[PDB]
């Protein structure tokens, strides 16, 4: 917000506050300007879902459980900027720079962790109309990038574009003509892109102050290490905050 | 006849099994809640993010261990130095997951030895001996807060601090030599000498008693049962024991004195530790041992090897080596 | 998480007011040399 | 199945310290 | 059987259906009837013990 | 993978040393007990 | 189709019997999540029947 | 502690009833080993 | 300038606290008398309960 | 929140009422004894032996 | 076979381990057959011989070298700035005798996994799955022998 | 991943790559360290030398020392983990 | 295929009682020669 602005940075600090977005007071319309140029999305979800089996009365129908979050106030998004492109049907944004990744991880029932890239790069957002209204509602997809980037080791020391690439403390297993070739998957690690499907939906606007708010919710998969397991999907939801400019 | 009173003579009473004394008010509820923290955290505990990657390092024994690779992994680098209690955590998943129980467990155990050792003077004043016993414990007690406190407080990092383990005590030792060059140091060659020599001058001074002992036994029976307990007698022939070593090296260089002789063994072994304890302290704050690569060179100018050269390329293996997914800058400043 | 952490500071400032009113109670006369 | 050895390990070992202190023949003077 | 099972102070007995699909625990109020004898009726079990 | 000679390994190489110690102690006492002759010599 | 009694658990459905169905990893028997089982969990009960 | 317990005993065991307690058990483990191999 | 401060008072400030240690060992016995050892006329562990 | 510069960690005012009532139920029993004696008598010792 | 067969490095009895047990036939299978002789040749047409491990290293980086001494190819650790790798030399590889007699693989995929196999000595192909074999090395009762007699000494 | 072809086309056979070569990779080239060398790094995939004449924010002596070693520089498939690290891949002397 | 738990049920099926049944023994033949007072009892 601006009371946000009013504090210092001693006094914002250790007390959690600059993981949550700003709340926007008030509704209104707002119009994008030609050259408009959308300045400080910051995107924060509270609460997290995996898809996964659910124990149900007789039947085991694939289900949301939620989880609770591990890594601690890592997870929001900020300063996400971008032109606001107009269609002439619909108002579309696509995003070009910003802090657009907070990897994060949460924990089901069981004691699985889960850990997931939040993520909004090369996103292509279109809503209906063309005026920011307390009824809008824009959407689309992202791509997801790899949790690793290909040059990390994992215990062994092997990498996709970097390390060995066989099992090092294990010498016999490239005896023979088939080699090492039984635990093949987990030697080659591969660099993984998926999709995301994130729905905004504004509900509060100021147009003296041109600021944006409202409610999202985002589904995407989470990672798999390079081929390691079967990914899941994972379901989010929170509440976001844009300047409109 | 009051109950303050009362408390007081039982809480400092010699006739108890196990003196409590007024340090035991605080070593028994701390050591015993670092012991009750440390077995279910060695047993079952679950991956711990050491190194802020969000790469858990699993080390208890239900999550595919043993006794050697086993180990209550240190705190997170996400976290470093800040405090953080179970009611600082929002849950206990957050807590298990970024190196919870290291803390709870080391600094519990800091308060429980720092009480132990004043135990330890406590019961020396009130059975009439002279005090100081807890000065020589001071040693161990210097040395484990050099390792579990002041490392990582130099480094800046609970991360940086010592594993609860056996296995995490050699990625320590290890991972300490390339970074601060231990070995050339002078201080962990102050103490090399203080167990080599407490060792030494523990089995020379063990064997010329049992050498010197004087027959009260028959051959059947042991050599132990010729000491009665509480006796007045002296069980060895003391005068004899200096015959031997005043011949084994020369006349002047034994102890006839045996109150000074077991001073002797006291001071060694002590001093030893205390000057190595405060060279991990000094090397905590990045004062390292000494450095002569590159120190030999002919005239032409080529650098000729040495072995500490030889010892380099050993440091730089472990160098380039050591949290091998946690670095992004070309200086390990950490 | 706020109950667990009341619980601790009435355990930490019992024993140590044990330890504080301890050494106060007159401790130094302790000895087995006289009382 | 592996692990639950090394537990017994720890806790038998455990014991006999306990009755090491507590059970210990207790030296007397004449 | 006043407290634990009936649910007064208590969580109560794992009940089920009658062909093994649904079952949770639930407080179990007494049958005090001769339908208490039926030892497939959960009712007998928190009349048993308070009797 | 581990070897399953090694349970017999282990839970023999505690049981049969220690199982003989305990042995050469209850000896002990009952020649103590034995000398002794009261109550319990027999 | 993977219950407690096809994985031999024998003392397992005497504490479910009477009331456990929580446990401290976050699972239960009934399948509902949960956030917090508290102490009597199926991991309280067995360390404190051990204490 | 408390006084010493008169109800102190000794255990006997002579070389006749040792040689039964070990055939007792052996041949027991040959009966019942084949079943527990399976 | 900084490792030079930090390492060599921290040196120090260990051996003032084992200067705590020792001179206040002494001083506190030397008050009750025993700071030159045991009496053998009067020992007082003799004076005192069966061990356990 | 942790890094917050709050006195001995109270984040809450609940917590005082533990620290007072901890202190003060043992400072009571402590003037159960040591309380109310006469803070006026001396002694030219290093320690004294005066009462229970 | 027979000559070929103490060629090679799992019969060395420094390559084992303490509190691992068994026979050597525990560490990779019992061998079926010699695979033949590699011979490595790039695309210059010199023939290049891989550098052999040590009886000190478990680990040991695969490393081809030439007639002279020059290393002319290897597998990198470190495939960013590479210089030296078998896609750039283009090195192929040729058997000679055994059941592979006369065969010639030339892409890069399956020169790197005989190229990983050369350096332990002669190539052979072995039959892991009648005795569990784990994959790691054993010693022979030379090894055993030298150990309990000087241990006991 | 275990076999990658195009391993030379990275830094080392004097013959670059475009979309997967390292920002070192173009030091070997006398004039494009770091100007030049910095805007063809930033920018997306590109499917031929052509496409770097179509970089936003070109001069004439920033395409000068591209047409002098467009014999030298060619395009490649972009493999994704090898695009990511491109100014940056933890590689210092 | 067998049970590699049944290693442990015999093997320790034998020595465990049988290990007991030794002990008896011996404790009885100390306690018959420390009453008998001559050379053993001590
Ligand atoms: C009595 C011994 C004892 C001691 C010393 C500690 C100490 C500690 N425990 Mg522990 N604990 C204990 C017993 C003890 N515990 C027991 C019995 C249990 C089982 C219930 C626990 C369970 C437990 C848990 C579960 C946790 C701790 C934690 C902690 C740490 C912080 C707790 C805190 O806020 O302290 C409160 C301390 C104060 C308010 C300060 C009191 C100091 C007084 C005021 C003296 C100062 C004098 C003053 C300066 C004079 C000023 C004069 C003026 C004129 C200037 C700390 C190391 C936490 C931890 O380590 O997490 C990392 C944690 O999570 N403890
Ligand atoms: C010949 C080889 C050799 C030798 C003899 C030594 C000797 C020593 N090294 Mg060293 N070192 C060597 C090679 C060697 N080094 C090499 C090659 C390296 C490089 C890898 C190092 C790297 C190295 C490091 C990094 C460190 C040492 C340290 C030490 C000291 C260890 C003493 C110690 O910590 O006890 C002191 C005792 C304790 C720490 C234990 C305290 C225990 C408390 C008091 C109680 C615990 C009670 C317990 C929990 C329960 C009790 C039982 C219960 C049932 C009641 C000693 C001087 C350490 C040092 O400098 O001192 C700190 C150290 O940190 N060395
Ligand atoms: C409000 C009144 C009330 C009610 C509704 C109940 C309800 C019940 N009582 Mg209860 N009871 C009550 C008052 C009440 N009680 C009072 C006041 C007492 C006196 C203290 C008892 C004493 C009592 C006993 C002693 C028993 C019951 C039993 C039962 C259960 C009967 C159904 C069943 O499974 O039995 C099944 C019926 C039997 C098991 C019959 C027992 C006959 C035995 C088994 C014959 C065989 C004996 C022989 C040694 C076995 C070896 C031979 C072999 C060859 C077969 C049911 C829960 C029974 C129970 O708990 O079982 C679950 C039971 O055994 N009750
Ligand atoms: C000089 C003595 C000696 C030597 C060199 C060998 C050598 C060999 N034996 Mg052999 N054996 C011996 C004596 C010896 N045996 C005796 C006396 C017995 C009768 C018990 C056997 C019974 C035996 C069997 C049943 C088998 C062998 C097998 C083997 C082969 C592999 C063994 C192996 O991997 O070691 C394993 C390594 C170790 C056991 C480690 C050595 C001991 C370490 C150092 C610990 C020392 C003990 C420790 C200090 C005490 C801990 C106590 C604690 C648990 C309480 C090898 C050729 C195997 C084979 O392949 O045969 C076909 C096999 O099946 N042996
Ligand atoms: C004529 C020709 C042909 C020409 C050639 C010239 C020529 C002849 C040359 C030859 C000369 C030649 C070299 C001879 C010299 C001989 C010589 C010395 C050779 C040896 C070489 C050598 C390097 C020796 C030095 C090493 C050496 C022995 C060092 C001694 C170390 C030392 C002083 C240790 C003391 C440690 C110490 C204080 C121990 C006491 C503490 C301790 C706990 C002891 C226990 C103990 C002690 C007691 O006291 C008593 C009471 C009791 C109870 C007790 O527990
Ligand atoms: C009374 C105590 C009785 C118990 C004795 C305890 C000793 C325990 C240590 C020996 C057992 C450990 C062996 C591992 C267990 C295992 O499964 O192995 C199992 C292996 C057998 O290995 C099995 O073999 C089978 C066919 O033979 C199959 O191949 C199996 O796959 C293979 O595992 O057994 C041994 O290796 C036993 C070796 C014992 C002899 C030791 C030789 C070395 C002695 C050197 C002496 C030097 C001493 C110097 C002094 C020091
Ligand atoms: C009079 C006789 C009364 C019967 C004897 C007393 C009852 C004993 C029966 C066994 C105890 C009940 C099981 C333990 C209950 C338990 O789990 O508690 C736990 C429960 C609350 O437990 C909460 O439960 C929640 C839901 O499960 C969550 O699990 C929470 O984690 C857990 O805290 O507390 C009570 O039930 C305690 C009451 C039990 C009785 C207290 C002791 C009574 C002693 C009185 C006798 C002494 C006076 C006699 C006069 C002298
Ligand atoms: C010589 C050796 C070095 C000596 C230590 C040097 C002094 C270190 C500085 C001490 C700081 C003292 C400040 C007050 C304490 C403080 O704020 O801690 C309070 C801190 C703050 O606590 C945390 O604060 C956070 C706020 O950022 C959060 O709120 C957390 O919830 C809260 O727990 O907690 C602890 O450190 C507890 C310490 C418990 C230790 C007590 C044991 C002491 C027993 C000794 C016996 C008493 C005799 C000495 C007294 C005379
Ligand atoms: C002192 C002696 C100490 C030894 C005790 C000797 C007892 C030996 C007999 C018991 C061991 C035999 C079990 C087979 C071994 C085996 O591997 O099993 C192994 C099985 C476990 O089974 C394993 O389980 C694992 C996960 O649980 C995996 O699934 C494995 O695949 C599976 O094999 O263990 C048992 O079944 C142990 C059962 C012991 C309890 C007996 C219950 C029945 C008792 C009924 C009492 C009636 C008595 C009436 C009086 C007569
Ligand atoms: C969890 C801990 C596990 C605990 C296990 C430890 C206990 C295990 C061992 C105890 C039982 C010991 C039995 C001792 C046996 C014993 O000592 O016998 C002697 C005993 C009584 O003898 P007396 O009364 O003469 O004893 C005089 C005393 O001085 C000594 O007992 O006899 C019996 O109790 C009944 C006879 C059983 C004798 C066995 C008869 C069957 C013969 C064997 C059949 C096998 C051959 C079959 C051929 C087909
Ligand atoms: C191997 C095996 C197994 C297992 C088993 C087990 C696990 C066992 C255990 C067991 C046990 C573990 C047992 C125990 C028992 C014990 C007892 C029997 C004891 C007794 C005691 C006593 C004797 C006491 C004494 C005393 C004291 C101490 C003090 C006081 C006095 C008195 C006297 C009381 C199974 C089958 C599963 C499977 C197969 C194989
Ligand atoms: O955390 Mn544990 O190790 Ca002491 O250096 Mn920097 O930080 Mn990390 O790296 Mn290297
Ligand atoms: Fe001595």
């Amino acid at each position: 917000k601006s009371q946000i602005n009013e504090l210092s940075y001693l006094q914002v600090k250790g007390t959690g506050l600059a993981n949550r977005c700003a709340e926007v007071v008030g509704e209104d319309s707002i119009k994008p300007k030609p050259g408009a140029k959308l300045v400080d999305m910051c995107i924060e979800p509270k609460a997290w879902a995996v898809e996964e089996e659910v124990g149900k009365a007789g039947k085991t129908e694939k289900k949301f459980v939620n989880s609770k979050v591990m890594t601690r106030q890592t997870y929001t998004l900020d300063a996400i900027e971008g032109p606001i492109t107009v269609d002439g049907g619909k108002i579309t944004f696509n995003e070009k720079e910003g802090i657009d990744y907070a990897a994060t991880t949460v924990q089901l029932p069981g004691g699985e962790r889960v850990p997931f890239l939040f993520t909004v790069k090369d996103l292509v957002a279109k809503g209906n109309g063309d005026t920011f209204k307390p009824g809008f509602q824009m959407g689309g997809d992202f791509n997801t990038p790899s949790y690793r980037t290909g040059l990390f080791l994992d215990p062994k020391g092997r990498g996709g574009t970097t390390g060995y690439d066989m099992a090092v403390a294990l010498p016999a297993l490239q005896l023979g003509e088939e080699g090492d070739a039984e635990l093949f998957g987990e030697n080659n690690k591969v660099f993984d892109i998926t999709q995301g499907r994130i729905e905004m939906e504004v509900n509060k606007v100021n147009a003296e102050d041109s600021e944006i708010g409202g409610v999202f919710v985002a589904t995407q998969l989470s990672d798999t290490d390079m081929g390691s397991k079967t990914p899941k999907k994972v379901l989010t939801k929170g509440i976001f905050y844009a300047k409109v400019d | 006849v009051s109950l303050w009173e009362r408390f007081c003579a039982w809480i400092t009473s010699t006739e108890n099994r196990l003196y409590i004394g007024w340090f035991g008010c605080l070593m028994f509820p701390t050591l015993l809640t670092a012991t009750s923290c440390f077995i279910i955290a060695f047993i079952a505990a679950p991956p711990v993010d050491i190194d802020g990657i969000r790469e858990p390092v699993a080390g208890s024994l239900l999550y595919g261990n043993n006794i050697i690779s086993g180990a209550v992994v240190p705190s997170s680098n996400a976290i470093g130095m800040h405090f953080y209690p179970i009611w600082e955590a929002a849950s206990i998943d957050e807590w298990l997951y970024n190196g919870g129980p290291y803390q709870l467990i080391v600094l519990h155990f800091l308060l429980g030895v720092s009480a132990y050792m004043g135990r330890e003077w406590e019961l020396s004043y009130r059975l009439g001996m002279r005090p100081w016993i807890f000065v020589a414990f001071s040693a161990p007690v210097a040395a484990a807060s050099a390792v579990f406190l002041v490392y990582p407080i130099g480094q800046g990092s609970f991360s940086d601090g010592m594993p609860l383990g056996i296995s995490g005590t050699f990625n320590f030792m290890l991972v300490f030599q390339a970074e601060h060059n231990i070995l050339m140091h002078p201080f962990h060659m102050a103490g090399v000498a203080g167990v080599f020599g407490g060792s030494l001058f523990s089995a020379m001074h063990g064997s010329l008693v049992t050498s010197s002992l004087i027959r009260e036994t028959t051959e059947n029976e042991s050599t132990n049962y010729g000491y009665k307990f509480g006796q007045e007698e002296e069980t060895y022939n003391i005068v004899a024991a200096h015959g031997y070593f005043g011949r084994l090296i020369f006349q002047y260089a034994s102890f006839n004195n045996s109150r000074a002789l077991h001073f002797f063994l006291a001071l060694w072994p002590v001093v030893g530790i205390w000057i190595t304890s405060m060279g991990i302290s000094t090397m905590a704050f990045n004062l390292n041992g000494f450095n002569f690569n590159q120190s030999v060179v002919d005239s032409q100018g080529r650098v000729i090897n040495t072995w500490a050269d030889i010892l380099n390329r050993a440091n730089l293996g472990i160098e380039v080596m050591h949290e091998r997914n946690a670095h992004n800058f070309p200086l390990d400043l950490a | 998480m706020l109950t667990l952490k009341i619980l601790v500071y009435t355990t930490v400032i019992f024993f140590v007011s044990l330890f504080i009113f301890g050494f106060l109670s007159s401790d130094p006369s302790r000895n087995p040399n006289r009382k | 199945m592996e692990a639950l050895v090394y537990t017994f390990l720890l806790i038998g070992t455990l014991m006999v310290i306990f009755f090491a202190v507590f059970f210990r023949e207790t030296p007397r003077i004449l | 059987g006043a407290f634990h099972v009936t649910g007064l102070f208590g969580p109560g007995i794992w009940v089920s259906d009658a062909y093994g699909i649904t079952g949770k625990v639930q407080p179990v109020a007494p049958a005090w009837g001769a339908d208490g004898f039926n030892p497939f009726n959960p009712g007998g079990i928190a009349a048993h013990h308070i009797a | 993978e581990v070897q399953f000679g090694a349970y017999l390994a282990v839970l023999l190489g505690t049981f049969l040393p220690a199982l003989f110690l305990v042995n050469l102690f209850i000896q002990t006492e009952a020649r103590k007990a034995g000398k002794a002759g009261g109550q319990d010599s027999d | 189709l993977n219950p407690m009694w096809r994985q031999g658990m024998f003392v397992m459905p005497f504490m479910t019997r009477l009331g456990i169905t929580d446990s401290w990893g976050g699972w239960s028997i009934t399948g509902e999540s949960v956030s917090n089982p508290g102490i009597w969990s199926f991991e309280g009960v067995a360390l404190s029947h051990i204490i | 502690m408390t006084g010493p317990n008169p109800n102190k005993q000794a255990v006997e065991l002579n070389r006749t009833s040792l040689y039964w307690g070990l055939l007792l058990i052996f041949v027991l483990a040959v009966l019942f080993s084949s079943y527990f191999f399976n | 300038p900084r490792s030079w401060l930090c390492c060599s008072h921290f040196f120090l400030a260990f051996f003032f606290l084992v200067g705590h240690w020792w001179h206040s060992g002494r001083a506190r016995a030397a008050a009750a008398g025993f700071e030159k050892g045991i009496n053998r006329a009067n020992e007082p562990v003799l004076s005192m309960r069966p061990i356990d | 929140t942790e890094g917050t510069n709050e006195w001995f960690g109270v984040d809450d005012l609940r917590l005082l009422a533990v620290l007072f009532l901890g202190h003060w139920a043992i400072l009571s029993l402590w003037l159960g004894s040591y309380g109310d004696s006469n803070e006026d008598e001396d002694f030219f010792g290093e320690i004294d032996y005066s009462a229970r | 076979d027979k000559l070929a067969f103490y060629d090679y490095i799992g019969n060395n009895p420094a390559k084992g381990g303490l509190f691992r047990a068994g026979p050597m036939n525990k560490g990779d299978g019992i061998a079926e057959a010699w695979l033949g002789h590699p011979i490595f040749r790039d695309k210059e047409g010199r023939e290049l011989t891989v550098r052999r491990m040590p009886a000190f290293f478990e680990t040991f980086p695969v490393i081809l070298v030439d007639k002279d001494g020059i290393i002319r190819a290897d597998i990198p650790f470190r495939r960013a700035e590479s210089k030296y790798s078998i896609e750039q030399v283009g090195v192929t590889v040729d058997f000679y005798g055994g059941k592979l007699n006369g065969q010639t693989f030339k892409d890069a995929p399956t020169v790197k996994k005989f190229a990983r196999k050369a350096q332990l000595g002669e190539v052979f192909e072995f039959d892991r799955t009648s005795l569990e074999s784990d994959g790691v090395f054993r010693s022979s009762p030379r090894g055993w022998y030298t150990y309990g007699h000087a241990n006991f000494a | 991943v275990i076999d990658y072809e195009n391993i030379g086309y990275l830094g080392g056979s004097s013959i670059v790559d475009i979309n997967n070569a390292n920002v070192r990779a173009y030091l070997k080239m006398p004039g494009m360290y770091p100007t030049v060398a910095g805007k063809i790094v930033s920018h997306g995939p590109y499917s031929g030398v052509a496409d770097l004449y179509k970089i936003p924010g070109l001069s004439s002596a920033e395409a000068d020392v591209i047409k002098k070693y467009e014999s030298r520089l060619t395009a490649k498939t972009p493999s994704p983990d090898y695009v990511i690290d491109r100014i940056n891949n933890g590689l210092y002397r």
